[PDB]
């Protein structure tokens, strides 16, 4: 059971968020580690690209998301 | 002393008023004086201050006419007559060409000095609308041409999606973007003839929420929508000249115009699905909901469901080499106005708030 | 000599008479003499003693006319024509502005010297009406604006409640407070087209008691009410221009006006409930029953279900900063008259008797 | 050398003929000569010998008219126009005042020199009618005022009783006593609109024998009567202006007049019963049956079911202080005539024979 | 001075316009000036630049006419009158003779200097159409004569085949090749009379997709198509003069014209099949599908479903000794043009690509 | 410079054209010149070359008439008026007398010099028709008189037989032999009134294939045919004046004409069969099938189902002492022509080939 990167990739084609197969599947983990649906994940993710000013997406910026925003509010590890 | 009919007919051909009582009231406002008319100074309706001085002479006598409804009646017939002709001479692409221009005419007024429309809000709608479906603008161009090409048994599109998603929001805007009317088939096949007679000389039809026997477990009420669609095979194909009736005596026997059929996850027969072209499953997105929760101007001023909104989306993304060669000169015009008011940063910044779930204009 | 049509049409535009035979009879009363007319001296109908001397000259010849129904016929069309135009030019808020003023015009007469209306009783109704639902006046302001904003698939309100509670009492008063007509869908979807064609150029619709298959155990007769509502999805949304018919030949193809749908605890499909905005469950209160048992003037003079009653409730509670800026000057006028006749003690003293179960005016 | 329309219209306003062909034939009898007219000397119809000399001049030319149906047509519209107006200006009590007077006008003729009506028989009917229900005369006064007060969701009365009891006998007389028409709802809800359009500008309605699914064991055929009644909730309440249609084009949109609903022990939904006021269970009495077995004059001359009969019952029992102040002078008039012809002994002597089962006049 | 009706009627008889509003608009384009008319110079519509100078004089005054719809109305009746007569005098073979010539008239324009039609594409369609059914051209000749011979209970043909095969593609082209209209019977037998009245004075009828109770396991929705067909036995036989209605008042009582009935593998009663002549089971071929995938010009310019296409197929294969002796001289004309542009190699080379699944013109 | 109506009406009374548009077109052909009219020289339609010189003067001005449809309209009413009268004055035997003569009039033309009808083929049809049922000619005489005698509940005949046998072939010819129209009852009892109104002033009716619930195992589709027949008991008896409607306003209330009812082995209620006279079970004979396989001229030129065919059969077998005394002189005329062209050998030689299964003319 995953989150189907095909459901989260759609939100990446709307704002022009270029992400290869490896990058989109990286967010699929975020939907299984916290339970954030494809719609709420993309919504919270791009808010992280503003607090740090980063209009680009790699494996670092998407990684620091679980160590900055979601790290201080894990609902499955209390 | 005598009333002129050619003048009333002229005004009718101008505003393209295909209504009787409407054309009557509008013309009855020029039997006073444009000297102090508030509606003429305030610049409220282009169909008033732009034609009062032109028909003030006749309207003055029109008031003392014993056939006020008769004079305007003939005008209406002349209006429908025009459309009756254009639906045969002008190609399906030229018909749109005129529509796209009329849509811009409103813009040149609302987005001008005598307008109260804010371009910022309409540009925000283009953002929400593009966040409704993958490559929304791209799909619009395909549908447009799909309507132009007019391919038998390959015309209607399917807007099948759950409640509250954007179907009625897009299927509506598209109706105004291209032109036409929206019908319904939930009613018995009795008055169906009195309603299907609206697609006469039209461009496309819009079937809103068709009820079918399917989806009995999904709390989806059954009806005659899906059934009626199948009871209109030729109507969906368009390879034959179907029969239509307008006010008792038959008024037309042409090819039933293409269009869009919407529904809420109902069951669809294979013999029916084979009459469609593409199936767009609308997804009830949350970020879109929270978006409008801080963007009332889209629902209030009717932007997300306005044809003028999609037009701005067609001029923003799609190149000029895709429009008619007689309108390409006008497309570039707004490609300069829009890029002047909004750059690429302010634009995506709006689609950004959409992703968040906040006001598009934040 | 010769009969004047512009005069008859003028009188029609004044009384806004959208009826043929009615406009005929009313005008046929000015072919006598205002010299000794009892109705002119007694000040019975503002549509008589205020226009007789104005149309006495034409009406005198109108009697010897061979086209009495024809002359008045054209006038009616001019009347409907006016509304046909206002429904497009004036914003939905301005349309109400005019209504609120017309409602006050009646008041300036009934609550004046030539009136037989007692302000005490109407103020008592405002008490009973406020004791009908929590923050009644507050809800009224919300509904009003809800009608003004006009939000697709977010317009109709639900007045779902048991028998005898106040639904038909409020859903009726609101109809006159804002303006429009009340339809019915219990009849087959056959004559539905001949009845739905009344919402043309209207403001809101009122569906009285819709019967559904649900509630078969609660002794609630089933019908086609709930079903028909679902067979009119687009009609409920308003994102598309539905089709309407008035007297054979089509008269309009506009957006179906919003409104209120009432019922008696019947089952409601989710696809239908998603077309509403708010659900007001009316509670059959006893103190309200015993209240009217000693306040016949409310049921007799039609106060608890009068639009003029709600108007007094809107001027009593709601500030002036909420009304139109062109009517704010008139709102303050009655805020002085009402506070002059009734203080805050005499007012709550009426709502007090309501709590008891005795006459509001005790 | 020309026909007068004002004269024909005048005669129409007199006889209040709201019929086209009827008004035509009646007027075509004055194109001969009142010099030897038998109907004028024999004093048969007050609408003949009283208006022939008045319209003999015009009727003479009316015969050589090419628009005999057109001239009378406009008159009819003027007639309906009058009622169209009175239904708004005159209070519901004044409307009855005029009716009560017109009912007495017939009496002043039939009970006079040019009449063939026997007051003895009509006084006997007042006896049988009073032996139909407890305090019959008392109930009549209540119903009358109940119609005048006009209280929403508190107007219609229920005449629920077995076959042959007096329902159709009273529900009919009351119709003429107050004024109005009697409709039916046993027919599909299709032609229901073409029949419900009769209550226009009326006073009250009379629903004869409504069939319901209930009473399947009592050999009572089921229908759509009871159902249709529930499909007309607002129609029964009267708190909203229902829609009505008269001859294709709509003629009215007023408040549906109150009335009486009759049935034969059928089942009645609670949501329907809550729309009534009082339930009168008619009892099939034997002494009433045997009574008419020796009083054919009541069934022949139509007395037990005549509105004039109830009028005599209202003038005999009810005081003068209950009638209109403009008719109180006429009520006392017959209170002297009736007491002159019949004392209190001869009266009760008739109700006596009723108790026995013999002729009321024995 | 005065408008001429004979001229308008003349133009009507020319274009054979059997429409009211259409004939009106077309004639309203000659009230300007052919001096600079773009449509006259560009040679767009033969019904314009060929009749403007002919009716410019009358059309000039036609604009200032108070009966623009009346003048054109009578013309329409004269048009229908012509067909009303030809359907009785000219044999069923002569009627086709005129049709075949009118079909060639369009060709002489489109395939000429003032035409934008490419003969190559239409010749390609003749290839695809011949690859649709075994000896397609051969079958066409049989159907044609089958329509001419007119044999009772031996007229209608059956186009029974699965979804997407070529039924609606052929049944449509044939309709234009011979002449007539296409009806539908999926709707209730209520409006059936208002639709069956189109076959008046026609040549053949086309029933598109008839739904029957059969095929419930093949996912084939049931309807009233098959049933209605059986409810029209005499209509299918043609041995009796059936009744038809056109606009309220009956317009004809003739023999119901033959035709073609299409369906999608539904069950067919023996009593119904006995009313047909031949059953053509259309096969959903793949190579035909892939063929159009590289030949959009056939679906776009409407060739595979055009009557003009079949005409080219009749002139290419069928000898001259089979056509009318009055048209044999014209048939040879194109037998020289077609053989001049395309030999036997280039022709079969197109049918070759069809076998492959690639563009016919490769 | 005025058009004559009496002339147009005269021509109408001649051709007995009971059609509006038809009578219009036919008369519009005399506004040219009979000087070079091809239809006048070729002798194509007796309703042309025989009346052109007679109405050339009026038709010349008829073209410039503003009421072309009005003038012909009144003529039609005069035509229907004639039949409206004859259906009451002339006995049912005299009505046939005129029919038999009109049938011979066509013969005197087709079997003359200006005719293209071959007497040999029509005489062959008389053979096939006589080989259809035992003593066919004998039965025809019985039916004829059965129609003349007009005996209540003893008028209609039953043509009950399997598919393809000769029912629709005879029931059709008889219709033209006597005169009248053929109706249908397979459609709902809704439009039944709009179809049953055709039997007005007619002679006999022809019900083609009535569907009943019976025969569910014989693959015989059920309908409402048999049912509707029973729902028309009085209509079948003719002892009462049934009600009929022609174009909205009622046009007649006479006795429903007798006729023939056909069916395909369906079940028949006893209460229905008791409304018939004789039951003719048509047998699907093979030799008849093979016969037409070599006698296309019978099916092509419509002979086996022509009324003129039965006429030849009535003059060949039945004596002269059976026809009207006013037509007996004309019957002998053809009894000499037929016996002159064909003896008794050549005749039976045709019926011989029928027995074989080869062409009647071999
Ligand atoms: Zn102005
Ligand atoms: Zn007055
Ligand atoms: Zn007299
Ligand atoms: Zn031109
Ligand atoms: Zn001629």
């Amino acid at each position: 059971m995953s989150a189907s990167a095909q459901q989260l990739a759609e939100e990446l084609q709307i704002f022009g968020l270029d992400c290869e197969e490896a990058l989109i599947e990286k967010l699929v983990e975020l939907c299984v580690q916290y339970g954030q649906n494809e719609e709420g994940m993309v919504g919270e993710l791009i808010a992280f690209c503003t607090s740090t000013h980063k209009v680009g997406l790699t494996s670092e910026i998407l990684n620091s998301f679980e160590h900055e925003f979601l790290s201080k509010r894990l609902s499955k590890a209390r | 002393k005598q009333v002129s009919w050619k003048l009333v007919t002229e005004y009718a051909m101008e505003t393209k008023c295909d209504d009787v009582l409407l054309l009557l009231g509008m013309y009855l406002e020029f039997q006073y004086s444009f000297e102090m008319c508030l509606k003429c100074i305030k610049k409220e309706q282009p169909s008033h201050y732009k034609y009062h001085e032109k028909h003030y002479a006749n309207a003055a006598i029109f008031a003392d006419s014993k056939n006020q409804k008769t004079i305007c009646q003939q005008a209406v017939d002349t209006v429908l007559a025009k459309k009756r002709v254009d639906s045969l001479q002008l190609t399906r692409e030229q018909m749109l060409t005129n529509r796209f221009n009329d849509l811009l005419d409103r813009m040149d007024i609302m987005f001008g000095s005598t307008g109260s429309a804010d371009i910022e809000e309409w540009m925000a709608g283009v953002a929400w609308l593009h966040c409704l479906l993958p490559k929304m603008d791209s799909v619009v161009y395909d549908f447009l041409k799909c309507m132009v090409y007019n391919i038998p048994k390959k015309r209607y599109w399917l807007f099948k999606g759950p409640i509250d998603s954007g179907k009625t929001t897009l299927a509506a805007a598209l109706l105004e973007l291209c032109g036409g009317k929206a019908l319904n088939v939930n009613l018995p096949l009795d008055r169906l003839n009195f309603e299907l007679g609206v697609a006469i000389d039209q461009f496309l039809v819009v079937f809103e929420d068709v009820k079918g026997t399917g989806g009995e477990s999904r709390d989806l009420p059954s009806g005659q929508g899906i059934n009626n669609l199948d009871n209109l095979r030729d109507y969906l194909d368009g390879s034959v000249k179907v029969n239509l009736e307008k006010k008792h005596l038959n008024k037309r026997t042409q090819i039933f115009p293409p269009g869009i059929v919407t529904m809420n996850e109902y069951s669809v027969p294979k013999t029916l699905q084979a009459r469609f072209v593409k199936q767009i499953d609308f997804r009830p997105k949350d970020y879109l909901k929270h978006c409008l929760e801080r963007s009332e101007f889209l629902l209030e001023k009717r932007i997300i469901q306005s044809g003028i909104a999609l037009l701005l989306m067609l001029i923003w993304y799609r190149p000029v080499a895709e429009f008619a060669q007689s309108i390409q000169s006008r497309i570039v015009e707004w490609k300069e106005r829009l890029d002047k008011e909004f750059s690429l940063s302010v634009y995506q910044k709006m689609k950004f708030n959409v992703a968040m779930g906040i006001g598009v204009l934040d």
